[PDB]
C-alpha cells in the first residue's frame, strides 16, 4: 500500500517531469528493449531503433497512463481498468515484463532528475510502479 | 557473460569514473530502504530506522565499499564469474541463505545509482551493457543454489 | 482479481479439506522447508524435523488464516491486515517466499484432493494464494 | 545439480511409473490454463478458450509428450544438463524469447501434476528431490540468457 508520504513523493517527482513526460516514457521503453531483448517481441509492428516515431508516440501513451495513475492514485484499479484488460487479455503480457519496464522507468527518472531521486523518493516510486504493475496484471484469463 | 567490445568499452570507461568510496554504500543503502526485508540480514549495523539513518550509517557505507569491490573484481573477470564469486556464493547461499532474487535486486539498484551519478552519460546502450554485467554477477553469486 | 467462479472453486476445494486443515498446513510447511531450504531460517526456534509439534501447531495457524481469507474473500486486505503487518514489518519475510509456500500448498492439495484439483480449480487456487500473498506483502516499511 | 543417492532413487522410481503419453500434456495444459499469458506462444494450437478445450486439445497433448521427453532426457543426464538442453535453450531463448521465469513455472506445474497423480506417494522428500531436478532443467534451458 502507498503511504501518504509515498503519494506526496510520487506526485512531487512526477511533477518535475513536465513537458518531458512523453520523452521519458519513450526513453524507458528504449532502455527496456536494449537491456531486456525478450520484451521486443511485443512490438513487431514497431521499428524499435533510436529515434523511432513509433516508440516516441508509445512513450507518450505510457507517460499519460502513469500520469492518470498519479492523478487517481487512490483509485488506480478503476482508473487503469481498461489498460489492465488490454495488457492481460489481448496482449498477454508476461507479468515479469512489468518489473523490467518499472526498473527502466526508475533508471530514466534517476538519469534526468538527480535532485528528486533521493532514497526515499526512489522507494516511493518503486512502490508506485509496483502498484501500477499489480493493477495491469490483475486481469489474466 | 559476453559483452561486445563496444559494450566492454562503455562499461570500463564509466567504471573508471565511479567513486569507489561512495557508490557501493549508496547501492546497499538504497537496497535496505527500497526493499526493507533485506534489513533482516543487517541487524548488527544498528540504526536503520529512517532513510537518512540508513544512508548515513557508517557500517552501511563500509560494507557497501566491499560489495563494490566485488563488482569491480567481476568486471575484471567477465569470462570467469563463477570462479571469481565462488567464496561469496558459499557465504551468501550456504551460510547466509539469502534468496538469490535479492542479488538481482541489488544489481538493479546499482544500475539506478549509476544512472543517478552519471545522468545522460548513462545512455540506454551503456545501461544494457551494465545489465549484462549485473545479471552475470547475480547468476555467479547464485551458483551454490544451482 | 478473483472471479465469481474462482471464489466458488476455492470455497468448494477448501470445503473438502475439513478436519485436515491444520494437517495440510503443516505438510505444506514441511514441503517448503525441505524443497526450499532458505525458508528454514525464519524458524530458528522451531525444530523442523518430521513430526515436530511446533510445525504441526504452526500449520494449524496457517490453515486458520487461509480459512479466514476464504470466509472473507471479498475483504481480504482487511481480514489479513494484522498478519500483513506481522510478516512484512516484524518478520521481514522476503516476498519470494510467499510464492514458495503457495506452490507447496498447491502440491499438498493436489496430493490429497485428486477429484477437486481440476485444471480450473488449480487456476482458482493459484489466484487465491497469489491474492493472499499480495496482501501479506503489502506492508513493507 | 546434485541429488543424493536416496533422492536419485526416489526420483527414478517414481518416474518409471509416470504415464509418458499423458503427464506432459497435463502439465502443458495446466500451464496454459493457470498462467494464461503463456498462450501467446501457442496461437497455432487452435481452441484454447476454456480449460476443457485446452486439456482436450490434441496439439497440447502431443506437444506435452515432447516436453516430457525432454524432462526424461534431463533425468538421464543430471550431471550435464547444460549440454543436454543446449539446442532447446537456443530455441526457447534465441528464437522464441520465452521469459525464463516460465521455465520455472512449467517445472512447478509438472511437480503439481506428479503430486496429483501419485498422491501420498509424492512425499515431501520426493518433492524436494524433484524440485532440484526441475530447477536444474529450468537453469539449463535458460543458459543462452546467461
Ligand atoms: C508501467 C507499465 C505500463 C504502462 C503504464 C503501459 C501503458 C500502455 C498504454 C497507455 C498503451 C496504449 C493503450 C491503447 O493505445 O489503447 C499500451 C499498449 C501496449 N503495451 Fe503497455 N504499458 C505498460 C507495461 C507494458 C509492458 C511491460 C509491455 C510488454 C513488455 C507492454 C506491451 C504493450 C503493447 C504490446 C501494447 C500495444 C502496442 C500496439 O499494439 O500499438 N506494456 N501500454
Ligand atoms: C551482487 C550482489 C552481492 C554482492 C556482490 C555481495 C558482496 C558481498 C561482500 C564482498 C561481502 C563481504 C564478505 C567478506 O567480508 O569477506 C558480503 C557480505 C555480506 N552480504 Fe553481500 N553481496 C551481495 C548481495 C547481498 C544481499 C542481497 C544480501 C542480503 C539481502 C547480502 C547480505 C550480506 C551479509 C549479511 C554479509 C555479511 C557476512 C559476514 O560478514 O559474515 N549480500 N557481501
Ligand atoms: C500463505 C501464506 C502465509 C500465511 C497464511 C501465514 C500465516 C501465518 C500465521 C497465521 C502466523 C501466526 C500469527 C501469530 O501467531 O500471530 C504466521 C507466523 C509466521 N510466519 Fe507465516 N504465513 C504465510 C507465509 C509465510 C512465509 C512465506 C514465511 C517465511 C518463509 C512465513 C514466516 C512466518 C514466521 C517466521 C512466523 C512467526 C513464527 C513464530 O515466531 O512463532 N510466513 N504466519
Ligand atoms: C522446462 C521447460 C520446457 C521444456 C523442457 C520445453 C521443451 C520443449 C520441447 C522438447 C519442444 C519441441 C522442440 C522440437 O520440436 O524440437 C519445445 C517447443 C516449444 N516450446 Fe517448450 N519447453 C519448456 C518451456 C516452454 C515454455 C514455458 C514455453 C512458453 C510459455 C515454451 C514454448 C514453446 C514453443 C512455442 C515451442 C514450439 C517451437 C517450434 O515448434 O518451433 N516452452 N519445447
Amino acid at each position: 500500500v502507498l503511504s501518504p508520504a509515498d503519494k506526496t513523493n510520487v506526485k512531487a517527482a512526477w511533477g518535475k517531469v513536465g513537458a518531458h513526460a512523453g520523452e521519458y516514457g519513450a526513453e524507458a521503453l528504449e532502455r527496456m528493449f536494449l537491456s531486456f531483448p525478450t520484451t521486443k517481441t511485443y512490438f513487431p509492428h514497431f521499428d524499435l531503433s533510436h529515434g523511432s516515431a513509433q516508440v516516441k508516440g508509445h512513450g507518450k501513451k505510457v507517460a499519460d497512463a502513469l500520469t492518470n495513475a498519479v492523478a487517481h492514485v487512490d483509485d488506480m484499479p478503476n482508473a487503469l481498468s481498461a489498460l489492465s484488460d488490454l495488457h492481460a487479455h489481448k496482449l498477454r503480457v508476461d507479468p515479469v515484463n512489468f518489473k523490467l519496464l518499472s526498473h527502466c522507468l526508475l533508471v530514466t527518472l534517476a538519469a534526468h532528475l538527480p535532485a528528486e531521486f533521493t532514497p526515499a523518493v526512489h522507494a516511493s516510486l518503486d512502490k508506485f510502479l509496483a502498484s501500477v504493475s499489480t493493477v495491469l496484471t490483475s486481469k489474466y484469463r | 557473460v559476453h559483452l561486445t567490445p563496444k559494450e566492454k568499452s562503455a562499461v570500463t570507461a564509466l567504471w573508471g569514473k565511479v567513486n569507489v568510496d561512495e557508490v557501493g554504500g549508496e547501492a546497499l543503502g538504497r537496497l535496505l530502504v527500497v526493499y526493507p526485508w533485506t534489513q533482516r540480514f543487517f541487524e548488527s549495523f544498528g540504526d536503520l530506522s529512517t532513510p537518512d539513518a540508513v544512508m548515513g550509517n557508517p557500517k552501511v557505507k563500509a560494507h557497501g565499499k566491499k560489495v563494490l569491490g566485488a563488482f569491480s573484481d567481476g568486471l575484471a573477470h567477465l569470462d570467469n564469474l563463477k570462479g571469481t564469486f565462488a567464496t561469496l556464493s558459499e557465504l551468501h547461499c550456504d551460510k547466509l541463505h539469502v534468496d538469490p532474487e535479492n542479488f538481482r535486486l541489488l544489481g538493479n539498484v546499482l544500475v539506478c545509482v549509476l544512472a543517478h551519478h552519471f545522468g545522460k552519460e548513462f545512455t540506454p546502450p551503456v545501461q544494457a551493457a551494465y545489465q549484462k554485467v549485473v545479471a552475470g554477477v547475480a547468476n555467479a553469486l547464485a551458483h551454490k543454489y544451482h
